[PDB]
């Protein structure tokens, strides 16, 4: 409490990695000291190797893990450092920290690390599973990065992997993480990538960091590392997964705290080398010159570093190091000049050399104007202003020795393996940017540098020398001489670090972040040495764990960003709350004092101008000053810039600006501290910019968008927005631009003009051809619009995207990114936008957007539509969007209104058995019931009733059953839910009322066709989703079972809005359809959630308008208390982060004590939430409890559970429910809930629709979820949001309801719109049209193109047209609009079913079905689907070919595509009977060939892959029937009998090649071993033992040979008799009738057994009649065999003779019973 | 004496800046905008201008150079007195204090093609008790090329920058101002024969209760105060349904940009 605001300032290391903390200095023996005039010079001599320690021994490449020699190919033995090393680094996982002197070969370490990880990931194959692993290898300097990309690839080429830098920014570009199994990267990049965090991020599976350099710590970059190890450890903690470390660092003090801070145990993992281990032995020579004056102390550089050149010339090579790409020439000159004006020049190159005429020879082959003018002389230059090949011939010449002085800059040292035998370090004064002003040469390079003198192979010894200021040698040596101790800078970055950690979640209040920065190496190090850090030693021991001293640094850090709107810093409890504008100051690397300067300047009305201001005052500037030199150069620029800039030459911000705007527009300046300054304003611009612009689109403001999305693309493109767009295409000569430009035209005038006009108007035809391509390559989009209106002031638009370019991989890459943007009539609000990406791989496809907004009344005139590229200049479409012509939906009727009646008592029924359904449960109906009493109970009227969810809407269609079972004795209902799980709910709940307690039939349809046939005969109440009954009641004219339905029932038809609406509209229409024609009406009930156009509805249905009843929200029983919250964060998982907290604060406030239900977006998301509110609750002081058994009650429930944290969180009163749970743990989570035992409850979206739990509050955390397929964020549907808040009902337990949604704000109005008011429904039945068609016409409903209208007008599509024109797009309501709307939908859909061949059409007028249509419809399957059926199947194809053409069916096209399985697929299709063609594994379809092969095999798999193998299983059944039908009627013999087989195989779930006896229970390969052995080779076999021998054989236990007895009970044991109706007189072209007899040995005791198999299964057969030889197949008829059977088959005589047929009675259920006779009939 | 003591070097200071700048504080007065009560009260009908429109017509302007806009709009349906000001044309043009330059082709749109022509609106720096006498030939000139301008029905709306505000004014011509605007040839200030008697106020009031749009040129910006020499009395032009760009928009200067990029 007593906390302590710092200065975090005082506390900063102000000279970075200058900072020398060591008093003294001790040199080597030997060091000696030299006077000369104005400097002094130190030489150090060479050290002397130790010698050889207690066992060492180099150890050869032979004797390391076989695995692993690959990656040493080419080397004989590793050195002594690896030596040391390799058992630590190859055989263990420890944590290392290696010590050891610059070209020591610590980088090697690093490889043996690589390799062990790899060698984790050895398939069986001998390959490497490259996709479940990543590593990642830190180095700091980008050109270290390029080299470790190049070498450590070709190192483990060999292994397949692949090693990459990440290129560029990748809001487009991060696929390529998923093909690199090891990125290189610096410590800024892998701080901003870890830092957006997310889901599908590949940060999960990086189990390998090698931090290199890491010395770096000393450094003002070094708090990024500090970062990154206590993110990544902490990250192990929370989650558990192990993560190896790796430091590798010049040798230097506090080597040890850094070794603590990489978590490396000393005694195992830290191994230290002195300088006594450098490769090369190092002489060292420091001269620090002690003149003062600039010109004086030039001149003595320029003498010392010539008199050391003369001490090496024609003698050893020399390497100097300057800090400029520009005074390496000039002191190559200096130098050079130098000599020859002593005339030594001679002395670099001996005469007649054998060198001396290359380099005349590449000198004049080269064309570097400064390389040619140095070559000759034995000089040259290296720096990255310079070509590649320059600097690779450079490289190559100094490699062989050629050239005698190379000047050069850090560059070389970092990016090139270059060693010379001298080396000279010209001055240590670098010019910083970021500083502004000239500081020291950091550690690094200086220890770079020097690192690269002595030639490993060709020199004994190394010569360093280092000129520096003599005030600066005490400094040099330390840092050289293992004196300069690793210190933290991270005092200085500490909130913005905080920050990171705050935005990501892993710090939420200060204890946490006290936790945090335990990890940092500045923890460490104020540990140790306190005074060091502003810490007194009484202090220290005051406080022995810096336990207060962390709060207090944490509480000043937080109090900044709390101070800058970053933050919510409440400092009582010391929760942080996270911001936008910190997210987005975390994102985009930006310091915490920018993002406030942004928020607080940024406005929507800003100029042009203020924006250039904002940005020139960004704090990443503020050490840059105007300098004097500068001031005239700046004013020439200032007075003509572009953009005006208000403030004097004398302001910083001024500069700032001047140079951005010169930048745009590629000036060059003559001060090199301006183009500097420059360059490093420009390379911040980049992703500052990136941060305004991210900032204003958020918040709606669409001219600012459009201005600072512009600046991004000038400052990224190097040009203004008013030159030609043409300048974008760097191959085009600039000078044809500028003719073009000086052309004042527009450039959009291009796109009509060719060759011709287009190489006229610019008075240049020699390029008419080529700028027309280029215009043609330039990106353009055509968009066109089809308003859809919902209500009178919410607009659905479907926006069409056509792109109108020509593409091309050279100039767009892959993707070509847009921003789409909705904006108001004056255009100045953003109304909606959202990022749209054109993958190259659909660059000619149109794409559909769908989006919604807001209108008003009067209507505004138009709003507008813009798609704007995020990179091209001048690239943009503006589609306006007028409503001059919009048709809005009248304004809905009111409600009825609910009558105060008397609530109606249960004896109300006049009946006791069907009052004993109730009188306990309730005395009375709620008031909605009563009012629809007298209606539902006494009457035969068609009624609708519409409620809010909750209101007891099922009761009243018990009312309409409890009628229908009076009225008629055995009366049917039918009732239709639209959800599998409702169904289930329904059935339960109903079959205890109406079976148990009336003694009528109750069954649930399953999905197989005649099982549900036969339920269909029994029950007087048929369950059934949508879907199962559409397949039988196609079906009716030809079944009875489904004209005499009684009462239809149907719930949650508001659904018919929903994404399988048509079916559910399709299904109604056609029981109203039947009803009129069998002219025995049957009644309908329709029940649905409130609808603003019930009357529709109802009207559809057939109900009078007294029959409807239209009730609002406000009349729901239990009263609902709707709070809507809206969060501001764009950014998922930061907004997820933003509502945690105000979850538990809802559940307080709402309902402390009261069962509270949280829906979350994700499996995932259930447990973290569970966990987050368990901790909340820990550190509630007002101590709320969720539990409310004790430890004792909840103990014999815990131990029914598998996962470990479902039951500490259940123990502390919070349970959770996902898909991932056994249904044994769900049902035991719902037990406890509902008997009170614990009171949170935390589910995903997708179980809203199975929940039989309900709650006294309903939180919904946020509304929208990714789905993985098109990856992207989806909404949650307004069906599945009216299914969530109908949770918050209890009418026998609370007197209200309360829900919580917390959503995006923009989200916000919708939900009011829509949940505060009735719900408005449409058809898409017009979008799911041609296989209801087809099944008409199958049916003879549909005969012409007349009856296709007629049928139309049967459905709830047709009655909307009229109300919502627009929504359908129909232009007018006229009865030709609508006759001429439905003629051209009929036109299409059977033009369509006759391409694909399902129907036939005469005379342009008169449909038929055809037998592929009789196929489709009957099995009811896709015609497009049984299209490709008929494309593929063919006279041989067989299992193989089977099995893929049904895979690559429409019905499975959806099923769940996560690359996060892809190898494991890879390997499956290794293990698997049938290898694919050409597998590409990012495919649905040649996925579910994999998973059906899976089941055939009896492989176990993933959970996952076992629901989704389930799914699969429950259309395979019929895809095969179809293809056998196909098959069939084609003729071909041996394929149908195989696909008949296949239908036995997968009901078995085993291959035609495996043993019979597979298909008993509890057998396995050793009882078929055993059985094959013995005298067992089928099922029969086994009924005809002993019991003795059987069980012998056997070896299982008792209650399993019960299963076995079962099975072989119910195996079928039919005996076929067979005659051909009159054999003699049997003539060619004849009748031939052949009559099979099928007798089973006793009843069917039930369906078939086949446990693997999902659903229950009657035993199908087939009656085959073909000649084999010919391949022929004959006759064929199907049957359901009871006790007995007779079957007649007909099929035409042959030409004449005596023929042989064979006879087959084929099963769909077992394999082995299939029987076969050849007999013979004699045609005379 | 400074022939060789004090020499100072010119340094340009170009005045389009100090307008650019002044330029961009123009939304600071579409706060604090106000319509004079007229003196007539009565010349039978009352324009109503919607607001947004407005608004967005100040914020496109500058304080020295006029800019004008053409209005377009109907009356309510029972209510023939009053005319809506629908929608507001910008077409290519350029400016000094005292006048707009105007191509001679008027607005032609399907678009508009359901609404009547109500007149102009055009900026001024200074408030002023009269009609200028430039507006009085400008209006005739177009009156006498342009018969669906009715004397009776179209106005000129000032829109004058008064202190940390706007003060808008409309006025029509009188039959004799007709007249004698279009036989002016004289330039100036204080051409001969011009009177008050040439004009009458109009009533006006501002409105929020609709809204108003902008039509633009299909293949240029509006503003050609930059590119004189590119716009001609007899230029033609196409509209398109979209918002006009501000005066100092990058793409109505473009020489600032390349003769910077040449330097
Ligand atoms: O089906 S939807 O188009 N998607 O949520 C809908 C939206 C609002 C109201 C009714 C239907």
């Amino acid at each position: 409490a007593p906390r302590q605001v710092l200065d975090l300032e005082d506390l900063v290391f102000t000279q970075g990695s200058h900072f020398m903390a060591n008093k003294r200095c001790q040199l080597p023996d030997g060091s000696f000291r030299r006077q000369r005039k104005g400097y002094e010079e130190v030489h150090v001599p060479a050290l002397k190797p130790k010698p050889f320690g207690s066992e060492e021994q180099l150890l050869p490449v032979e004797k390391l893990p076989k695995y692993a020699q690959a990656g040493f190919e080419g080397f004989k033995t590793l050195n002594r450092i690896q030596s040391k090393l390799y058992r630590a680094a190859l055989e263990t996982d420890e944590n290392l920290l290696l010590c050891a002197p610059t070209g020591a070969g610590k980088t090697n370490v690093a490889l043996m690390c690589m390799l062990r990880e790899i060698g984790k990931h050895i398939n069986m194959d001998g390959t490497i599973n490259v996709d479940d692993f990543k590593i990642i290898y830190i180095a700091p300097m980008r050109s270290l990065v390029q080299e470790m990309v190049g070498s450590f690839g070709k190192r483990l080429a060999t292994y397949g992997i692949t090693v990459a830098e990440l290129t560029g920014d990748h809001q487009l570009c991060k696929e390529e993480i998923s093909a690199t199994q090891i990125i290189v990267c610096t410590p800024e990049k892998w701080d901003i990538i870890t830092r957006k965090g997310g889901e599908r991020t590949y940060t999960q599976l990086v189990r390998l960091i090698i931090l290199d350099e890491i010395h770096l710590l000393h450094d003002d970059r070094g708090p990024v590392l500090e970062a990154l190890v206590a993110r990544a450890i902490r990250n192990i903690e929370m989650t558990q997964e192990d993560v190896r470390l790796i430091g590798l660092s010049a040798t230097l003090p506090n080597y040890e705290d850094v070794a603590t801070f990489l978590r490396v145990d000393p005694a195992k993992g830290l191994f230290y080398f002195d300088n006594s281990f450098r490769p090369v032995p190092l002489e060292q020579t420091y001269v620090g010159i002690t003149e003062k004056k600039a010109i004086k102390r030039f001149q003595i550089m320029n003498e010392i570093v010539y008199e050391k050149i003369m001490e090496h010339a024609g003698k050893n090579q020399v390497l100097v190091f300057v800090h400029s790409r520009k005074e390496t020439g000039k002191t190559a000159r200096a130098i050079r000049d130098m000599c020859l004006e002593k005339d030594t020049l001679g002395l670099f190159l001996r005469e007649g050399s054998a060198s001396t005429e290359v380099l005349r020879t590449e000198a004049e082959q080269c064309k570097n104007l400064e390389l040619k003018d140095l070559l000759p002389y034995g000089f040259a230059i290296h720096h990255a202003g310079m070509t590649r090949v320059d600097r690779t011939l450079v490289e190559d010449l100094f490699a062989d020795k050629h050239i005698q002085v190379l000047v050069s800059t850090a560059t070389l040292a970092w990016g090139v393996n270059l060693p010379a035998h001298t080396v000279i370090i010209k001055g240590t004064q670098v010019y910083s940017p970021e500083k502004g002003r000239w500081t020291e040469l950091g550690a690094l390079d200086i220890l770079q540098m020097l690192g690269r003198a002595g030639r490993p192979q060709y020199d004994t010894k190394g010569e360093g020398i280092l000129i520096t200021s003599h005030g600066e040698l005490q400094y040099y040596l330390s840092l050289l001489n293992q004196q300069l101790p690793i210190e933290s800078q991270m005092v200085s970055k500490l909130p913005d670090m905080l920050n990171a950690e705050i935005v990501l979640g892993n710090v939420q209040n200060a204890k946490d972040a006290v936790n945090w920065l335990g990890y940092a190496y500045l923890y460490i190090r104020m540990l140790r040495s306190p005074t060091l850090y502003g810490i007194s030693h009484d202090d220290l021991k005051g406080d022995p764990l810096l336990d207060q001293r962390r709060l207090d640094l944490v509480h000043t850090a937080a109090l900044m960003l709390d101070k800058n709107n970053l933050v919510k810093y409440d400092k009582k409890t010391g929760n942080f709350q996270v911001t936008e504008l910190g997210r987005i100051a975390s994102h985009y690397y930006i310091t915490n004092d920018t993002v406030q300067t942004y928020n607080q300047l940024l406005k929507p009305t800003l100029s042009e101008i203020e924006l250039f201001r904002v940005f020139s005052l960004s704090s990443e500037f503020k050490n840059i000053t105007v300098r004097e030199e500068e001031k005239l150069e700046l004013q020439k620029l200032l007075e003509r810039v572009p953009i005006p800039v208000k403030e004097s030459i004398e302001e910083p911000s001024a500069k700032i600006n001047v140079l951005l705007q010169a930048f745009i527009s590629q000036l060059k300046l003559e001060g090199f501290a301006l183009m500097a300054d420059m360059v490093y304003v420009t390379q911040s611009a980049g992703r500052l910019m990136r941060a305004i612009f991210e900032i204003v689109l958020n918040r709606g403001w669409a001219q600012l968008t459009d201005k600072t999305l512009n600046l991004c693309k000038m400052i990224d493109k190097r040009m203004w927005q008013s030159m030609c767009p043409l300048r974008q295409f760097r191959k085009l000569p600039e000078e044809v631009v500028k003719k073009i430009e000086k052309k004042n035209f527009p450039f959009e005038r291009l796109y009509d003009l060719n060759h011709n006009e287009i190489g006229e108007l610019i008075r240049m035809p020699k390029m008419g051809k080529t700028i027309h391509k280029y215009v043609h390559l330039f990106p353009k989009l055509e968009l066109s619009v089809h308003l859809q209106p919902i209500t009178r002031s919410t607009l659905k638009v479907e926006l069409t995207i056509t792109p109108d370019f020509q593409w091309d991989e050279k100039v767009h890459g892959s993707s070509e990114a847009f921003w789409i943007l909705v904006e108001d009539v004056d255009s100045e609000v953003i109304l909606h936008h959202e990022y749209f990406l054109l993958k190259a791989k659909y660059a000619q496809d149109e794409h559909l957007i769908t989006f919604f907004v807001p209108v008003f009344e009067p209507l505004p005139p138009q709003y507008f539509i813009r798609v704007v590229s995020d990179r091209w200049l001048s690239c943009e479409t503006q589609l306006p969007v007028s409503f001059r012509h919009l048709i809005l939906p009248e304004k809905y009727p009111p409600p009825t209104e609910l009558l105060d009646l008397q609530p109606l008592p249960v004896s109300a029924l006049r009946n006791s058995a069907f009052e004993s359904l109730y009188q306990d449960k309730f005395p009375f109906f709620n008031p909605i019931q009563t009012q629809v009493f007298n209606t539902v109970y006494n009457s035969d009227d068609n009624v609708f009733v519409g409620a809010p969810t909750g209101s007891g809407k099922t009761i009243c269609a018990e009312f309409a059953i409890l009628r229908m079972l009076l009225q008629s004795s055995e009366g049917r209902c039918v009732y239709i839910t639209p959800m599998e799980a409702l169904a289930e709910q329904v059935y339960m709940d109903w079959y205890e009322k109406f079976q148990d307690r009336l003694n009528k039939k109750v069954v649930l349809l399953t999905g197989e066709t005649s099982t549900d046939l036969k339920l269909l005969g029994k029950g007087n109440i048929i369950i059934s989703t949508p879907e199962k009954w559409d397949i039988l009641s196609r079906r009716w004219k030809q079944r009875k079972n489904v004209q005499n339905i009684n009462l239809f029932v149907v719930d949650e038809v508001h659904l018919i809005g929903g994404e399988n609406g048509p079916v559910l509209e399709v299904i109604c229409s056609r029981m109203r359809y039947i009803s009129s024609q069998i002219e025995r009406p049957i009644r309908i009930v329709a029940l649905s959630s409130s609808l603003s156009n019930a009357k529709d509805v109802a009207h559809w249905l057939g109900c009078s308008a007294t029959s409807t009843f239209n009730f609002h929200p406000n009349v729901r029983p239990v009263p609902l208390e709707l709070h809507i919250q809206g969060f501001n964060i764009s950014h998922t998982q930061t907004r997820l982060l933003s509502m945690a907290k105000p979850v538990y604060h809802a559940i307080t406030k709402h309902s402390p004590k009261k069962p509270v239900i949280v829906f979350v977006p994700s499996r995932k998301q259930t447990r973290l939430t569970a966990i987050d509110i368990l901790t909340t609750c820990a550190a509630d002081i007002q101590r709320q409890r969720f539990l409310h058994c004790t430890e004792k009650d909840l103990i014999p429930y815990l131990e029914k559970l598998s996962d470990s944290t479902l039951k500490e969180t259940l123990l502390n009163g919070v349970g959770y429910l996902h898909e991932g749970l056994s249904p044994m743990e769900r049902r035991l989570v719902e037990q406890l809930f509902s008997s009170g035992a614990i009171q949170v409850v935390v589910a995903s979206r997708s179980l809203c629709w199975g929940m039989n739990v309900a709650a006294h509050l309903v939180i919904i955390m946020d509304t929208q979820y990714y789905n993985g397929k098109i990856h992207a964020y989806v909404d949650y549907p307004i069906y599945d949001v009216l299914q969530m808040v109908g949770h918050a009902n209890r009418p026998l337990q609370d007197d209200e309801g309360r829900c919580v949604i917390m959503c995006q704000g923009s989200k916000k109005d919708f939900f009011k719109k829509f949940l505060y008011e009735p719900l408005p429904v449409e058809s898409h039945l017009d979008h799911c049209m041609h296989d209801h068609f087809n099944a008409e016409i199958v049916t003879k409903t549909i005969e012409n193109k007349q009856d296709a209208v007629d049928y139309l007008t049967w459905t709830f599509l047709y009655r909307r047209m009229t109300q919502n024109p627009n929504y359908y797009n129909l232009q007018g309501i006229s009865h030709r609009h609508l006759s001429d709307h439905l003629s051209e939908l009929v036109e299409q859909t059977l033009s369509d079913l006759e391409q694909s061949k399902c129907i036939s059409i005469e005379d342009e007028m008169d449909v038929a079905p055809l037998n592929l249509g009789m196929i489709a419809a009957y099995y009811y399957i896709n015609y497009t689907t049984i299209e490709l059926f008929s494309m593929s199947l063919n006279a041989k194809t067989k299992v193989r070919g089977l099995i893929e053409i049904i895979s690559n069916a429409a019905e499975y096209e959806n099923i769940p595509i996560r690359h996060h399985e892809d190898n494991l697929l890879r390997q499956l299709a290794q293990k698997v009977p049938h290898k694919l063609n050409n597998p590409k594994f990012n495919d649905p379809h040649v996925k579910t060939n994999l998973l059906l092969q899976a089941h055939l095999s009896r492989m176990q798999l993933s959970a996952e892959l076992q629901s989704d193998t389930e799914e699969i299983l429950s259309k395979a059944i019929r895809l095969i029937q179809a293809c056998v039908d196909v098959l069939s009627s084609n003729g071909w013999l041996s394929p149908a009998l195989a696909a008949m087989e296949l239908a036995q195989m997968v009901t078995q779930a085993m291959w035609s090649k495996d043993s019979y006896l597979k298909q008993l229970p509890h057998f396995t390969s050793e009882h078929i071993k055993r059985c094959t052995d013995k005298g067992v080779e089928s099922v029969f076999d086994i009924m005809e033992m002993e019991d003795e021998e059987r069980n012998a054989l056997l070896q299982l236990t008792d209650s399993q040979i019960a299963d076995v007895a079962r099975f072989c009970n119910r195996y079928p044991n039919i005996e076929l008799s067979y005659e051909v109706v009159d054999k003699d007189s049997i003539r060619s072209g004849g009748p031939v009738v052949v009559l099979v007899q099928l007798e089973r040995e006793e009843e069917v005791t039930g369906p078939v057994i086949a446990p693997l198999f999902p659903q229950k299964r009657e035993e199908g057969w087939w009656v085959v009649i073909g000649d084999a030889k010919s391949n022929s197949l004959i006759s064929i008829k199907r049957l359901t065999l009871q006790q007995k059977a007779k079957v007649k088959l007909d099929f035409v005589a042959p030409a004449t003779g005596a023929h042989n047929y064979t006879l087959y009675f084929m099963s769909d259920a077992y394999m082995g019973c299939d029987q076969e006779y050849k007999f013979s009939v004699d045609v005379k | 004496g400074p022939l060789g003591s004090m020499t100072q070097t010119f340094s340009s200071k170009t005045e389009w800046r100090v307008r650019a700048i002044s330029a961009a504080n123009l939304h600071l007065r579409t706060n604090h905008i106000y319509v004079s009560s007229d003196d007539i009260k009565e010349t039978g009908y009352t324009y109503i201008l919607p607001k947004n429109v407005l608004k967005k017509f100040i914020c496109i302007s500058d304080l020295r150079a006029q800019i004008a806009g053409y209005l377009y709009g109907v009356s309510p349906p029972d209510n023939p007195q009053v005319k809506e000001i629908r929608c507001i044309v910008m077409v290519p043009q350029w400016g000094t204090h005292q006048t707009v330059h105007l191509p001679g082709q008027l607005p032609q749109h399907e678009y508009l093609k359901e609404m009547e022509p109500l007149g102009w609106i055009h900026t001024q720096p200074n408030e002023s008790p009269q009609l200028s006498p430039q507006d009085v030939t400008t209006h005739a000139k177009i009156m006498a090329d342009n018969p669906s301008w009715d004397g009776e029905k179209t106005i000129i709306i000032t829109c004058s920058f008064t202190p940390g505000s706007c003060t808008l004014t409309a006025y029509k011509l009188t039959p004799s101002g007709y007249e004698w605007g279009r036989q002016n040839t004289d330039k100036g200030n204080n051409p001969k024969g011009y009177l008050p008697s040439h004009y009458e106020r109009v009533q006006m009031l501002l409105s929020d209760r609709f809204l108003g749009f902008f039509m633009v040129p299909a293949q240029s910006s509006w503003n050609y105060n930059f590119m004189g020499v590119r716009h001609d009395p007899n230029m033609k032009y196409e509209l398109q349904l979209a918002n006009p760009k501000e005066f100092y928009h990058e793409v109505h200067r473009p020489s600032h940009f390349l003769n910077f990029a040449l330097l």
